[PDB]
Order: structure tokens, then sequence, then C-alpha cells
């Protein structure tokens, strides 16, 4: 994944105007008001928009703590542009997301205008999509919280077609997100809040919860209301809270949707190459799911095949079942938490998918939720078992392995002091270099190397996983003299001539190849040998019974005279001997 | 009730189970004359929408029963598939394959009156569902061969599918 | 504060009193209404929201609810000596 990029910057715009209504609704004596999940009528006006401005920052600072937010409370166009403006040159050639909301001023228009206030707040403004999208730079993610959003997504994509045509005489990297379609109106309900769309993009977990609560199959559930939801204990990040659990179960079920209905390109452009964008996008999912309800149709700028009728969401509405369950004890009687079979029952189904799959059929739909608990202390080693297993199969399961994004994941699990991860490791990552050598300096830069000297010095591992070792020590310095060098530190040479003497035959093979390969173009290492009586050992092998161990000894002693550069006599020497 | 509907919006959902066995005496026991309280109220079930979501397995078999029979009149036969083919349009028609699948191919047969509503029908759920309609590729077939029936987009749609596109 | 003050234009008994929201069916009469002669009346609950008039003092607007089955609202003062009214 070569195209990396960043967010840096978020401005966001709020057209709210407490207190007046536009002239183009009228509303219900209930209906709907929560802004952010504040009342705005019970305060004053300031405070109130004030409050909401907070609370928005906040809810955005859950998903990227790393950036400069910029707020901007009922503005006029001159603001807009110098913020724009500031923000763009500030930022340089990173991505900018912006952010409206317009439910306190008119709807839009079919001429490509949306409204702001005047410095009297008097009167409305339009303000030209095409002022817009020139004051903001080419990366951009823009999102649509109005009426008619749709409206602006194809005015965005008439003026990108001709700033084209005016060329001859910005989408290119541009991504837009709305709540409605061109024609469509948002839902007012008193049950809901009245700014849906981000609730959803924002805060996936609350507005799930509140509506599962108003569904029909709630009757299986006995005594669980909105009251109990509200108190609900734990942290979003401890993942043993009552809390942290349901997140978890939703990113991985979103995610594994995500991959499987999605193609390929898509998928890597989309979930796998910013934070931000992957976290918006995979709400993206709820949000549609939750509006298709209230005829209404969520919109993007890279549209998507639809996914609401997936089977993955019943899983999803069993868990919840079960969690929700226990609230009562939980928080009356001060009972334990008991954690859920989740992840266990969808190992258990990839451990199924093996016995008999074989072949090139269909992949399992379970590889992203195994991927999404390697790094969990309970089921670490299950699941590294069964990759393991699962990379064996051949060349192709590794590339599709490698391809679902299992590679940093790996790499993470080498920084650690546990003892019994030493094989597994050895197995997956001897498997992984069998197929793929340019890894071996991402090995070398993140000083990947020691974990695997530390297992080839150990004379109680099996003969097996030491001679995977020393394959994977070869291949590393293989070509590389920034591993010839760290490994050369590492002192390599000795402990390749400790156990070049083993019953065990591809062993001594291997170890012979790596120590030939060692020195090869390199002095140093060539020194070393001369100096700790390598080939002397090393001529043991021109009679052995096997004749591959006979040949690697030929391409060793091949090797070693050939990096003699017509040094002085004593070399010579050497090499005459 | 066509009104109150386009006048509520999700809303609605809350109200059709009270309703609901009004609509199943009717389509059972219908006495007028050809039937047209029948087609009144499947104009009606077409503008339902995406509510229906719970009650889809309630009203289906009827509606089905109705293009089957061979002793109804024409008219309400149309309006039944024609009710089928639009309300694939918004909701899901996975779990009901071999539920529609066998009564319109035998519908097929002993009759040639309804072979381009019946084929115009099909070649509409096959495009919400994809892969999920290999199986059903050579038994279809065998039929298509005894009268010959022909359909652009029917065809287009099953080439691709063995082919692995889609529009 | 000078700034803060003019925007609270109501006060929610949740975050200022608690124990009253907890309160159900006592039995203290309604406050300036009890007779000999006449049945007594209780309080069974009171209202969770407080207005707040605008002006310098800032009297509160509070109600209840009484067993009869009627609201009595009442002005609620501070920083005012009430017992002169009453000889009066």
């Amino acid at each position: 994944m070569k195209d990396r990029m960043k967010t840096v910057s978020v401005a966001l715009v709020l057209c709210l105007n407490v207190g007046v209504d536009p002239p183009d609704v009228v509303k219900t004596t209930p209906c709907a008001r929560l802004e952010c999940w504040i009342d705005p009528l019970s305060m004053g006006p300031q405070k109130a928009l004030e409050t909401i401005g907070a609370n928005l920052q906040k809810q955005y600072e859950n998903w990227q703590p790393r950036a400069r937010y910029k707020q901007s409370l009922d503005p006029t166009v001159d603001e807009v542009k110098k913020l724009c403006t500031s923000l763009r040159r500030n930022a340089k050639e990173e991505r900018v997301l912006f952010h409206y909301n317009g439910h306190g001023v008119p709807r839009p228009t079919v001429n490509g205008e949306v409204w702001v206030f005047n410095k009297n707040y008097t009167q409305y403004i339009p303000l030209s999509i095409y002022d817009l999208q020139t004051w903001m730079g080419s990366p951009s993610i823009f999102v649509y919280d109005c009426s008619n959003a749709g409206l602006i997504v194809k005015s965005f994509k008439q003026f990108a077609l001709q700033r084209e045509q005016e060329l001859e005489v910005s989408m290119k990297n541009c991504i837009q997100l709305a709540a409605c379609e061109a024609t469509e109106l948002l839902p007012m309900i008193p049950d809901l809040p009245a700014d849906l769309f981000t609730s959803c993009l924002t805060t996936p977990i609350k507005i799930a919860l509140r509506w599962f609560c108003m569904q029909k199959c709630v009757s299986l559930v006995p005594g669980v209301t909105l009251d109990l939801i509200e108190k609900i204990p734990g942290r979003l990040n401890d993942r043993r809270t009552p809390l942290g659990e349901l997140n978890w179960i939703f990113t991985a079920i979103t995610d594994t949707i995500a991959w499987n209905v999605l193609p390929r390109d898509l998928f890597q452009k989309l979930f796998r190459q910013d934070l931000l964008v992957a976290s918006l996008f995979r709400n993206f999912l709820l949000a549609e799911r939750i509006m298709r309800s209230y005829n209404c149709t969520p919109v993007s700028s890279p549209r998507l095949p639809p996914t609401y009728m997936h089977a993955m969401w019943q899983a999803w509405d069993l868990a919840v079942d079960i969690c929700l369950s226990q609230l009562p004890t939980i928080i009356e009687e001060g009972t334990a938490f008991r954690h859920s079979p989740f992840f266990a029952e969808q190992l258990t189904a990839f451990q199924v998918w093996l016995t008999m799959g074989v072949e090139n059929r269909n992949p399992p739909e379970q590889l992203p939720i195994v991927l999404q608990v390697l790094l969990s202390q309970v089921h670490r080693l299950r699941a590294l078992d069964l990759l393991g297993r699962f990379l064996d199969l051949g060349p192709w399961a590794v590339s599709l392995a490698l391809s679902v994004g299992i590679f940093p994941y790996v790499l993470k699990l080498l920084q650690s002091s546990a003892r019994e991860l030493r094989p597994l490791l050895v197995f997956i990552w001897a498997k992984i270099l069998a197929v793929d050598s340019s890894c071996q300096a991402d090995l070398v830069k993140d000083n990947g190397h020691k974990y695997f000297l530390s297992v080839l010095a150990d004379p109680y591992m099996p003969a097996e996983h030491r001679t995977m070792t020393a394959f994977i020590l070869a291949v590393i310095v293989n070509s590389y003299h920034t591993g010839q060098e760290a490994c050369l530190q590492g002192n390599l040479i000795a402990i390749c001539l400790e156990q070049l003497n083993d019953p065990h035959p591809l062993l001594r093979q291997w170890v012979a190849i790596c120590l030939g390969r060692i020195w090869q173009n390199f002095d140093s290492a060539r020194w070393c040998g001369v100096r700790d009586s390598a080939h002397e050992k090393l001529y043991s092998l021109l009679s052995d019974p096997i004749p591959e161990v006979r040949c690697a000894a030929v391409f060793a002693l091949g090797t070693f005279v050939g990096n003699s550069a017509e040094r002085t006599d004593h070399s010579t020497t050497i090499d005459h001997n | 009730i066509e009104q109150i509907v386009v006048a509520l919006g999700g809303e609605f959902k809350l109200y059709l189970p009270q309703l609901i066995p009004h609509m199943l005496r009717v389509f059972m026991h219908d006495n007028s004359p050809g039937r047209i309280v029948s087609i009144k109220l499947l104009a009606a079930i077409q503008l339902f929408g995406a509510n229906l979501d719970d009650y889809l397995h309630l009203l289906l078999p009827p509606i089905v029963k109705l293009f089957d029979a061979p002793e109804a009149p024409l008219p309400s036969r149309k309006a039944a598939l024609e009710t089928v083919d639009r309300l694939t349009e918004s909701l899901d028609f996975t779990d009901y394959a071999s539920r529609i699948i066998h009564p319109i191919v035998r519908t097929l047969d002993q009759s040639p009156e309804l072979r381009s509503t019946a084929m115009d029908t099909l070649s509409s759920l096959v495009f919400q569902l994809g892969k999920k309609y290999q199986i059903f590729i050579p038994m279809v077939n065998k039929v298509l061969v005894r009268h010959r029936i022909n359909h652009q987009r029917y065809d287009v749609l099953i080439c691709r599918i063995v082919k692995g596109y889609t529009l | 504060i000078s700034k803060q003050l003019p925007q609270l234009t109501s006060l929610e008994l949740q975050y200022v009193s608690p124990k009253l929201l907890m309160c159900r069916d006592l039995e203290l009469a309604v406050p300036g209404t009890y007779d000999p002669n006449q049945p007594i009346i209780r309080i069974q609950s009171i209202a969770p929201s407080l207005q707040v008039i605008t002006s310098k003092q800032r009297p509160r607007k509070l109600t209840l609810m009484g067993s009869n089955g009627h609201e009595f609202v009442f002005l609620l003062k501070g920083h005012e000596d009430l017992r002169q009214d009453e000889r009066v």
C-alpha cells in the first residue's frame, strides 16, 4: 500500500440559528429537536450554540485526536473564504475535511447554491458551489447534512466536468457524503435526534442501541428499556467492560461485510488507506441500514452496491440480544459480566472450513474476523495456529492473506517476551518469505532478526524449527549489504559452526548455505571465517553421504574463495592451501 | 388506505397488522364480477413499499396462488404478476426463490397468453440474486427450448452470471 | 458570572435537587390549604422543570401536582422577608 495519505485539519460550519424556523418548514407539536444530544430550547441561544459546537468537536475527536479543529457558527461568506483559504494554505498537500449542516436555512437550489447568513442576521445570502470548490484544494472530503443533499453532489460533479471543458479552451481526489436524495425530506419523528446522519457517522453504538430498543423484536427480551440503555457501564476503549466489547464486535462485523461485498481495488482505496476515512465509511453502512427504514437513501461519491440485506447483520442482532439480557443483574445486583462467545464460534466456523476446503473454491468469509483477534491475549494462540494451518495450502492462500492486510499485525508480535509464540511465528514467517522476498528490508529496519537469532542458539529447540529459522536468516541476508552487516554484528558464523555437524541433514545443508551466503561480496565476514577456523570444519561435509549437502559445501567453499580480492600474501597462502 | 399510506412515511408499519386479516379474507372469498376488488387491493399493495419487511411471509403466498390457478380470469393473473414484478424493486426475494420460480414454470405451460408478462417478471428476480441463481439455470432451460421462449434481457443476464459480470 | 448569568432561563431538578425528584406520594399537605373541616390534600409529586422569570430578583415558578388531581402553582422568592404580609 504505497499511496499513504493523512488528514490534518477539520472545519465545522454550523448554520443553526436557534429560535427561528425557515419559511420552508412547518413542524409538528412534539417534533424532533435534539442536536448532538442537546436540547437547544432549554437554554439561551448563545449558550446552546457554543455547547453544540463543543460537543461536535468532542465527538469528532473520538476518532481522530491528532488534528486541528476550527469552528464557524452562523458565518458569512468572507469568514468562510478566510477559513478555507487559511486551512488549505497550512495543510499543503494533505487532505482536508469540510462538514456542513443546514438545518436552519432554506433548502438548496437547482442553480448550485447554498445559503449562509448576513452580518445583521436579517437575510439569507446565497453562496455558489463553484467558489467553495475554488477555495478548497484537490484532496478533500465533504459531508452534507441537509434536506435535498443530492442536488449538491450533482452540481459538484457538473462543475467538475465544466472545469475540464474550460481547460480545453478537481473531482479526481474528492470524496462526498450526503444524507438524502435529491427529492427527499429528512424524517422528523419525536423519538429520534434531529441530526440523524451525523449521529450515525460519529456515534454509532448509541444510536444503534436506541434503534434496537424501538423494533418489534425487542419483545423477545424481558425488562429492557431506554432508561437501562442510558446507564450502560464501561468505556468505548476498554475491551473488557460491557460497552467496549460491542464496539469491538461492530468493527469486526462491518469490516467483514465491506470485504465480502466490494471489489478489491475499491476496498483497498476506501478501507485501508486512512483511519478517519475508514471509520466514516464503516459507519456509513449502519447509516444506510438505519435510514432505509424511514424512506430515506444516503448517497456517496464513489458509489457502493447495496448491503442492507447481507446475512452478517443477523449475527449482529443476535450478539446485542445476549449482551443486553444480563444488564438488570449487572446493574442492580452487582453481578459480574460474562463475556460473549462471538469470536469462539467464528473461529470454530473458520476451522470447519479447513478440513474439506483444500480446493480453490469460494474463500472463507471469516478471514477479517480472524485478523481482528491476533492482538488479544485470550484468543491469540488458537488464531495463530489456525492462520498457520491456512497459510500452508499454497501460494494463493499466502497472496490472499497478504492482500486482506495481515502484514503489520505479525510484524508487531515479534516484540514480545512470551516463550510460546516462537514456533508459530517461525512457521508463519517462513511460509511468507518463501513466496515474497522483498520483505527482508522491513525485517532488518525494525531489528526483527534478534528474535530469530535467539531461537537458533537454543539447542533444545526441535530441529525442524531450527531449520526454518536458518532458512529465514539465509533469505534475509541474500544480496543485501545492510543485512550482511547486521547479521555479522550478531556473530552468526560461530553459531553456524556449532550446529554444522547435527544428524539432521537438511539442517546441515541450510546452515552451510547461509554460512556461504553471509561472506559473499563481504570481506569482514571472510576475515572472521579465516580467524575462526570455519573452512577447516566445512571440509568435513565434502564426504557426506547425501549429495545435496556436498553440493552446498562446495558452493560455500567457492563463495569463500571468490571473496579473495588479490590481497596480501597471507590471504594468497590461505587460498592456495 | 392508499391515501393514508402516502400521507404517513415509515410510521405506517405500526398499523398494518390490524389490517392484514381483512386483506387475507378478500383474496380468499371474492364474489365480485371479475374480481376487481382484488385488482384494486393489489394496486395498493404496490404502493405499500419498503414496509412489509416483517410481513412479506404472510401476504406473498396468496398472491402467488392467484396467478397459477387455471380458473381465474386473465386480468387478475396479470395484475398479480405485475404486483410481484413491482415489489421486487425494494424488498428482498432470496428466501423465496423456490416458492416463486416453481409456480412460474408451472404457469408457463397450459397458457401462451401470460408468456411475455411471465418472463418479464422472471428476468426481474434473476437480477436481485446473481450467483444465487446458478442452481436453477438448467431446469428452466428445459422448458425454454420446448416452446422456444426468447427475451434479450433474460439472455444477457445469464451470460454475465456465467462469466462473472453485472450491471 | 455577570455574562454567564442572563442565559439561565430554566432549571432542571436533576442537576439541582434529586431529592425532590425521588419524592412520591408524600403525607404532607399542600402548603396553605389545610382546613380543619375539609378533607386533606397531599402533594403527589413535583414537576421536573422550573421556569425563571426574567428580572433583577429572578424568582422561580414552581408547580406541584396534588393528590386531588389538580395542579398548584407558586412563586418562590429569595432575598425577601414575608412575615409582615402574613400579619397584614
